[PDB]
């Protein structure tokens, strides 16, 4: 048709897969129809990411869409205080990793002079082949497009940087010679261990906070078996 | 004396028949029962017991 989207295939509901209530509203553009790593806050309530307890399960907020492909707003399973289902043991099919915003690797091929990047196709002010991480931020912010500093993050050292963003509607590219840009990408990989994080993302990498949530088999599936986070 | 006691007698009768009843069950129970609550439904999981 056009897209498949993650769903519980096996979820029992008597074996410590549990009902709770949300502590917060779920973002329908950013968090619905995704595999969310979840904990509980200092009240009885489900939160995306590490609450008071750390990660205790996975949640899929299943939401329909209109015939034009937008999410149905008036749902009863996605606002604060709505009831939701959290799984520790089960299978998720049409599985995909979960990531928030956009992130771009920038790297400079030039060893002298200046280079140029485009934000949503409009060109940035010139930046040195040795600009500071502070001056990629200042360059990228400084165009009359209305995004401003408030929704960019930058980190790196002169040869390369990561431009992170919380929004989906901003795209970085190269436009001048002497610089290359790749958006990061995530897709499920067969025979891999997946890991929930304090953000609520589910990824193949355990950093300093990753809590094992399951392993895939064939890439389109996840066998969920949450090694619950502990103190 | 049956003339001087007559009003005391009548008063005690009216109070007795209004304050008192004959017992036929010498012991009476009183109980404390507890309660139940609903919860809101989810799509996959199940409610708590009662």
């Amino acid at each position: 048709a056009l897209k498949t989207k993650p769903r519980w295939d096996k979820y029992d509901g008597y074996v410590g897969n549990y009902r709770g209530v949300l502590g917060e509203d779920i973002d329908l553009d950013t968090e619905a129809n995704r595999v969310l790593a979840v904990g509980t806050n200092s009240n009885g309530a489900i939160v995306v990411g590490a609450g008071q307890t750390g990660i205790k399960g996975l949640m899929i907020v299943a939401v329909g869409a209109d015939i034009h492909g937008a999410m149905l707003d008036g749902g009863i399973n996605n606002h604060a205080g709505d009831p939701q289902d959290v799984g520790k043991h089960g299978e998720i099919t049409n599985f995909q990793p979960t990531v928030f915003g956009r992130t771009f690797g920038v790297a400079i091929s030039a060893t002298e002079g200046n280079v140029k990047l485009a934000v949503n196709g409009v060109d940035t002010g010139n930046i040195a082949y040795d600009t500071s991480a502070a001056n990629l931020k200042s360059g990228i912010v400084a165009v009359d497009d209305g995004f401003t500093a408030d929704d960019f993050t930058v980190t790196g050292t002169a040869p390369n940087f990561t431009i992170v963003t919380t929004r989906t509607d901003v795209t970085i590219t190269a436009s001048g010679e002497g610089v290359t840009v790749t958006e990061a990408t995530s897709v499920a990989a067969a025979g891999t261990n997946y890991y929930g994080h304090a953000d609520g993302t589910v990824n193949a990498v355990k950093g300093s906070d990753g809590v094992y949530v399951g392993h895939t088999q064939e890439a389109d599936r996840l066998i969920v078996n949450v090694k619950d986070e502990e103190d | 004396f049956a003339e001087s006691i007559a009003i005391y007698n009548e008063a005690m009768d009216n109070l007795i028949q209004l304050l008192t009843y004959p017992v036929t069950v010498p012991v009476e129970p009183v109980v404390q029962i507890g309660e139940t609550t609903f919860e809101e439904a989810t799509e996959l999981g199940v409610p708590r017991g009662a």
